[PDB]
């Protein structure tokens, strides 16, 4: 974040370390020597335009890429930072339900041995694309005045690298914040209600208690299924939970207390909680996230330089291309402090089904209610045909001679005498003929 | 690529 | 490092009394580096010519001592 | 045999395009005669290195068998 030349990721020591790109090309005017001569190498490089251009392009491109890439891989954001995108991604999640185990029955087993498991529910990824360049500049006098000694070259290279990479770190942090904002905006976070932690000390203590309760309930050994984008019954270990807390909020709470909410001690937390000032999404305060939830992949990291003969200067272009993916099966909590409605969003089990012309499918709805009250779900079919009817329990029955595609709809009402408030979940059902 | 891709005959 | 033949072609190139000011400095600096690497080679090889000669005498002395020691057993 | 500092003077002398063709001819001559001398002095001591180095290798191989017999007893 404040890189100096002493951060030597690769190669041996001493400034004379690089000074060899002449081998790969050139090495007829620069002395291939490792000594105290600094004027000779400067004169050899500075002879003409061709030698200048070759040396500058090589040093800027290859060493710059190596240095910044090997420095940006150990930033405090390395936890969610993975390598190059794999081939054959298929842009699809595949998670299997943690079901129970059948009882051993010889009579039942002898009846059928070719049965298959339930569908795994294959939902797509949530991704965002990142593209940009930073575009710094080199003046000609810098090369002239950077060869007086063996430390000026160090200062010049380190100045370039530090001038570029610091802005990239800030953009990475801002992109993480923007992704969290967008995910909350689409409403897939499971909200937990808190009220004005910064207002009073009692509010802060109550927020800490709710923090601890949610973190303890997320890490239940037998699974939860409550906190998810869809009911899948996963389980998250305590050592993987990540906390994204607003800066002014985090300032008030001590490092402790919030530390003892989880089960490790202080030092093991500074790499498990990031601080971002301002969410700008109604009343978002803090977000509790499984380490798997956020995943970033990188595609392109390339330098190219251009030379302007009229102005005697060179340019810069770091092209950083990334695909920030969001998983929909990892646990996620919103922890919003506002006036959110009683029911945020309902989720329909078997979202995708392939029912025959005479079969049936059982659907269940999971209401995500912020209060302790009970809400009833009214099922509907939409679609449009004769003979297709769904029961009050969600059991859909398909009649013969049908060709349209049905969309099971689950609706809840949290309104009043006037009802401009509908929370609806959709399940797309495809039909196959017999 | 690493640093080694640019060979150094002046290493020793 | 440059062969006397290749060093010769540099000489007549600089012999030209009309010549562009660009390569006239380029070839002039080329001879500067050619000589600079050649002298260091001479010091480096002379430094090898004394230690190796001194080591050669020591190896001869060690060979004579080792032969005698084997004969004593 | 030319020192790097003194040999720089001729290179600096050969920088002026206005210099008389006679002076450039003589100045270029000193580079040829001494480089021919420099490679000549380089050659014999390089070849003489190839002679005593082989003697050292012969002594090293011969001695290496001799240390083996010392450890036998």
């Amino acid at each position: 974040m404040r890189i100096t030349f002493n951060d030597v990721k690769t190669s041996l020591g001493i400034t004379e370390s690089y000074d060899i790109v002449n081998a790969i090309r050139f090495k007829s005017y620069v002395p291939l020597a490792t000594a105290n001569n600094v004027a000779e190498v400067g004169a050899g490089i500075l002879i003409n335009q061709t030698v200048q251009n070759d040396f500058i392009t090589s040093l800027v491109d290859r060493i710059g890429l190596v240095v910044i890439r090997q420095v940006s891989l150990n930033n405090p954001l390395k936890k969610f930072k993975k390598g190059q995108i794999p081939l054959g991604r298929t842009i699809e999640e595949i998670y299997t339900d943690i079901t129970k185990e059948k009882q051993y029955d010889a009579e039942e087993a002898e009846q059928k041995v070719f049965e298959r498991e339930m569908p795994n529910v294959k939902t797509l990824f949530h991704e965002r694309n990142r593209q940009g360049f930073y575009h710094q500049t080199i003046q000609d006098d810098s090369l002239k005045t950077a060869f007086v000694s063996w430390g000026n070259f160090e200062s010049f290279v380190s100045s370039i690298i530090n001038a570029i990479y610091n802005s990239a770190e800030v953009d990475e942090y801002e992109y993480m914040k923007l992704l969290v904002d967008n995910y909350y905006s689409k409403g897939l976070f499971t909200t937990v209600k808190i009220d004005e932690p910064t207002s009073s000390t009692g509010a802060l203590t109550e927020f800490v208690k709710k923090m601890r309760a949610t973190a303890r309930k997320l890490t239940l050994p037998q699974g939860s299924r409550d906190w998810n984008s869809m009911a899948v019954r996963t389980r998250s270990y305590m050592e993987d939970l990540h906390l994204i807390i607003d800066a002014d909020l985090e300032a008030e709470l001590d490092v402790d207390v919030l530390a003892k909410a989880f089960n490790m001690n202080r030092t093991d937390f500074l790499g498990n909680v990031t601080v971002i000032d301002g969410f700008a999404s109604t009343g978002l305060e803090a977000v509790l996230v499984d380490k798997d939830w956020f995943m970033v992949y990188d595609n392109l990291h390339k330098m190219e330089t251009v030379r302007n003969p009229r102005g005697l200067y060179w340019n810069y272009y770091y092209h950083v291309w990334q695909t920030l993916s969001v998983s929909r099966f990892a646990n996620a909590v919103a922890f919003v402090s506002g006036d959110v409605p009683a029911v945020t969003q309902v989720i329909v089990s078997p979202n995708i089904a392939a029912v025959k012309q005479g079969g049936q499918q059982q659907f269940t709805a999971y209401v995500r209610a912020t209060n302790a009250k009970d809400h009833k779900v009214v099922w509907s079919v939409e679609g449009g045909s004769t003979g297709t009817a769904i029961t009050g329990d969600g059991l859909l029955s398909v009649s013969g001679n049908e060709d349209n595609q049905l969309t099971v709809k689950a609706t809840v009402d949290i309104g009043t005498e006037d009802k401009p408030k509908l929370v609806v979940g959709e399940a797309v059902v495809s039909i196959r003929p017999n | 690529l690493n640093k080694l891709l640019d060979p150094e005959l002046a290493q020793s």
